[PDB]
């Protein structure tokens, strides 16, 4: 391994800045590229640095390269939920197709979103084909709540959705089973005291 | 400068033959195959400087490469093994250093195919309580009973894919966490405004693309051959 | 591919019984891979120095072998060269008078 | 009027085995050696660092160290790129440096031979093939000319570094460059071919004639200049004569080291 990234992983809150590092021993070192990779997706180039002492920018991403130190830093300013991804450092050893690319193993960034107007509730939803089958949706809780997963009851991990046109985000988790009800569903989780349970 | 890969996802059996294809209409002479495994950077397997040229990379063992034309570069696994489970990336380039990467191909090589099973899919309609309390409507989709965990879940409204207002569990959960070859469940939410859900001209569909057996894989069991297929569930809006 | 020319000549005027230096100058060859031996009475002289290989304006290679020797009435001295351009090794003998 | 030559010769036997060796000449005096066995360039004179500081020399050597490894892999990759057009074994020669004229004037060069034939040079801002070169080389040229970093560095080495460095060498090496070493001559004969041997002279310019009193014998055939191991030269001049005319004949040698006091050796 000629390319090392630090930190391995980090968790930040929306709006915070973060600093990612790349250290390498690759020789020679023609250029260094930073990729963003979302989960299950591919490699989106953010920037490439070419000079002995270089600085680049691209929107909220900015980066530096020092070839004497064999070091690069990627700065993300004012993080958003969609920065959640793995960030990958790559050094090319030639300024042409004769080069080999040397890839770092990546830095995982998680960005916790800011839930302005929480409204925690547990709703019951019925199957469109089979009105006797149902699931329980725990939703609209802020990011201070944690969800905890009987082995015949299933509870998913939390997940944040983004209704882009309304500038609105919300967390939810889902629970189901087949003496099971939605009032009982999330008992093993420390849910907010103000949680709405209808009907 | 674009690059494509097929298939995008593949389940195979140990000892089987798997071919991963890369296509590129940029007229680039040079093409490159990599694999990405967690805890490692991308590693070069084979590359090629033009039609008929094939060259060993850093980790060529277990793989042949084929460059029949300028356009196509294939990675051939003649005797597939579990260790070849990975995400494979192809790239191309001209004389410059930039490598233009494809979208990646996910390969799972199972020891045996006996437990491969497609999902059942159910769509759960929004709570009337949620509608009145928030003026929003959350649909939930549940894919259940499937193995292995190579599925792509997508949401469609009036025949067009929606991403806004969606979130899908990062990974499937095991239905029998004790058992070694447990089947999986996966859930997803699509949240829309109450008025959009209340419109009975809107048709909502949750689609699960399941990756399983090809036409040519052996099947000895009585039950239906668990082939690569789409399973979906749908519902119309209502007042 | 080009055949080596071989020239053998002493550094100082040769007097029998006096220490001198014998040179073997090998030129005009290609490729550069070559095996050069200096011989006393057809046996390989052990302490043979080589200059670094270099090449001329025409891209052909040249190199200089040399060794300490003392000439006598009886003893012969030779430079033997193996090169891909020749089927057999080529030997040129040192001649005081030439 | 001095020419500085860095001569590099590389042999690639097959896909795995290779070596690269170089020597450096200022005129006919060797200033550097870099064997494949060595990690570092070696000085072959006290003044071989020129007027460079240790930091400037260290920097230059490091660049060359990176070059040799990169060069080796590049050739190997270019072979793969062109196959099956060219196969091993492959011989590459580079001749690079600068010719120094008086004042501040110089001209630099970087010439490349492939299998013993001059095919490529760096000229201006880029690599190019020269007349007679095969067309398949256009791809290697295109690939080399894609490397902007290498082009900028080569342009700097050729335009600036080479002449600056060599001006310092000429200053530092003055007493070796201006050395005078005296020829010694001796005579002999074979089947009759008379041989006038001349050895130990520096610098190269020398005049050798067979004589009868004042009469220059126009039969005199000069041989080639041959090196001695101690950085002096050797030359011999042969004559054809009939057995009986040997008396009266002399060999006259003129050379700058002798201060007009020529060597006359009578048979
Ligand atoms: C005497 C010339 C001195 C050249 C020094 C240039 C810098 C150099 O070392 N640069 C190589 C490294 O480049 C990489 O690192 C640099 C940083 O140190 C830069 O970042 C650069 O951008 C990056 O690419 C480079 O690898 C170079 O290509 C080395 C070899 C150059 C050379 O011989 N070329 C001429 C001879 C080739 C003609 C071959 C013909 C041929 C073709 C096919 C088969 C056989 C023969
Ligand atoms: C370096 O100098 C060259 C000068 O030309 C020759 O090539 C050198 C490498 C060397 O062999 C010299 O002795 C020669 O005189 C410059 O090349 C010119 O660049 C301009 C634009 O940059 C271009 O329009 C000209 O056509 C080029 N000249 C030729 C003959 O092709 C080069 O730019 C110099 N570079 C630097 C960084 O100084
Ligand atoms: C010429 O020099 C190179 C570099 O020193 C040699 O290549 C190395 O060989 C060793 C041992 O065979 C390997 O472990 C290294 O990986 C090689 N180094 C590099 C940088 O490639 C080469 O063997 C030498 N050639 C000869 C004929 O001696
Ligand atoms: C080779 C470019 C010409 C200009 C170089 C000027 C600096 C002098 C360096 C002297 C060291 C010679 C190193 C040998 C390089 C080689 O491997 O060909
Ligand atoms: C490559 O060449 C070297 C030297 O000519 C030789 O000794 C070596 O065995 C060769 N290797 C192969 C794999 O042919």
């Amino acid at each position: 391994t000629q390319v090392e990234q630090s930190p391995q992983s980090l968790v930040v809150r929306q709006g915070e800045n973060c600093v990612l590092q790349c250290n390498y021993s690759v020789t020679p070192d023609n250029h260094l590229r930073w990729f963003k990779q979302d989960t299950g997706k591919g490699l989106v180039s953010l920037t490439v640095l070419v000079d002995q002492k270089d600085k680049t920018s691209n929107g909220r991403y900015s980066a530096t390269l020092d070839k004497d130190a064999k070091h690069s830093t990627l700065h993300i300013t004012a993080t958003l939920l969609d920065d959640t991804a793995t960030y990958i450092c790559v050094v090319g050893d030639r300024g042409s197709a004769l080069g080999r690319l040397h890839f770092g193993a990546g830095t995982q960034l998680i960005v916790i979103p800011d839930i302005q107007n929480p409204d925690p509730a547990v709703y019951q939803l019925r199957d469109s084909k089979s009105s006797d089958k149902s699931v329980c949706l725990f939703t609209d809780f802020d990011s201070q709540t944690n969800v905890s997963q009987d082995s015949d009851v299933y509870i998913t991990d939390k997940c944040v959705l983004d209704m882009r046109s309304m500038d609105f985000k919300s967390n939810s988790a889902v629970a189901w089973s087949n003496d099971f009800a939605c009032a009982n569903a999330f008992n093993n989780s420390i849910i907010p005291e103000d949680t709405f349970f209808p009907s | 400068a674009a690059v494509t890969q097929s298939p995008r996802n593949k389940v195979a059996v140990t000892g089987g033959k798997v071919t991963l294809s890369c296509n590129q209409t940029n007229n680039h002479n040079n093409m490159y195959w990599y694999r990405q495994d967690t805890g490692h950077g991308l590693r070069l397997i084979h590359y090629s400087y033009g039609a008929g040229s094939t060259e060993k990379g850093d980790i060529p063992d277990g793989y042949k490469a084929s460059r029949p034309s300028q356009e196509n570069f294939s990675l051939i696994l003649e005797l597939a093994t579990p260790s070849q489970t990975s995400v494979y990336f192809c790239a191309s380039g001209d004389e410059g250093y930039t490598q233009y990467f494809g979208p990646g191909t996910r390969l799972l090589v199972l020891e045996d195919l006996r437990n491969v099973t497609p999902p059942k899919v159910s769509l759960f309609e929004p709570s009337k309580a949620e509608i009145s309390h928030t003026q929003k409507a959350t649909l939930v989709c549940l894919a259940t009973g499937f193995y292995p965990d190579h599925v792509e879940l997508s949401w469609w409204v009036n025949g067009k894919e929606v991403h806004s207002g969606v979130c899908t569990d990062p990974q499937p959960l095991k239905e029998q966490p004790a058992l070694n070859d447990s089947r999986y469940s996966l859930s997803s939410r699509l949240r829309v405004s109450a008025t959009f859900w209340q419109n009975p001209r809107n048709h909502f569909r949750c689609q699960v693309q399941f990756y399983g057996l090809s036409e040519n894989d052996e099947w000895t069991q009585d039950r239906a051959k668990p082939v690569t297929q789409i399973v979906s569930a749908e519902a119309w809006g209502r007042a | 591919q080009k055949t080596p020319q071989i020239q053998v000549y002493s550094r100082h005027p040769p007097e029998n019984g006096k220490p001198n230096i014998l040179n073997c100058y090998v030129t005009q060859f290609h490729p550069p891979h070559i095996e050069i031996q200096m011989l006393k009475n057809g046996k390989k002289i052990p302490k043979v120095e080589m200059s670094d290989m270099s090449f001329s304006k025409d891209w052909s290679f040249y190199i200089l072998a040399h060794t300490e020797f003392t000439p006598t009435e009886t003893d012969t001295y030779a430079c033997r060269v193996k090169h891909a351009s020749m089927a057999e090794p080529k030997t040129v003998y040192w001649d005081r008078d030439m | 009027n001095y020419t500085f030559r860095c001569l590099q010769m590389s042999s690639f036997a097959n896909r795995s085995w290779s070596r690269t060796d170089s020597v450096v000449w200022l005129g006919d005096l060797q200033t550097h050696r870099w064997s494949n066995d060595s990690a570092t360039i070696s000085f072959t004179k006290p003044w071989s660092q020129g007027k460079l500081s240790n930091q400037q020399w260290e920097k230059l050597q490091h660049m060359f160290q990176v070059y040799r490894v990169s060069f080796t892999r590049d050739i190997q990759e270019l072979v793969k790129m062109m196959s099956p057009k060219e196969d091993y074994p492959i011989e590459i020669q580079l001749s690079a440096g600068c010719e120094m004229y008086p004042g501040n004037a110089s001209e630099s060069f970087l010439h490349v031979a492939f299998q013993g034939k001059y095919v490529v040079r760096f000229w201006g801002t880029s690599w190019q093939t020269v007349p007679g070169a095969p067309s398949w080389l256009d791809l290697p040229i295109k690939v080399l000319n894609a490397d902007q970093g290498t082009s900028a560095t080569v342009q700097m080495l050729l335009n600036d570094t080479c002449p600056l460095f060599v001006r310092g060498l000429l200053e530092a090496g003055k007493s070796d460059l201006e050395k005078q070493e005296k020829p010694v001559a001796w005579l002999s004969s074979v089947p009759r071919q008379l041989v006038c041997h001349v050895s130990g002279f520096y610098p190269k310019p020398v005049w050798v004639m067979w004589m009868r009193g004042d009469q220059e014998q126009q039969g005199t055939h000069r041989g080639d200049f041959l090196p001695n191991a101690d950085e002096t030269w050797y030359l011999q001049a042969t004559l054809d004569v009939e057995a009986g005319e040997e008396a009266g004949l002399a060999c006259r040698v003129k050379h700058s080291s002798l201060g007009g006091q020529d060597i006359i050796l009578y048979w």
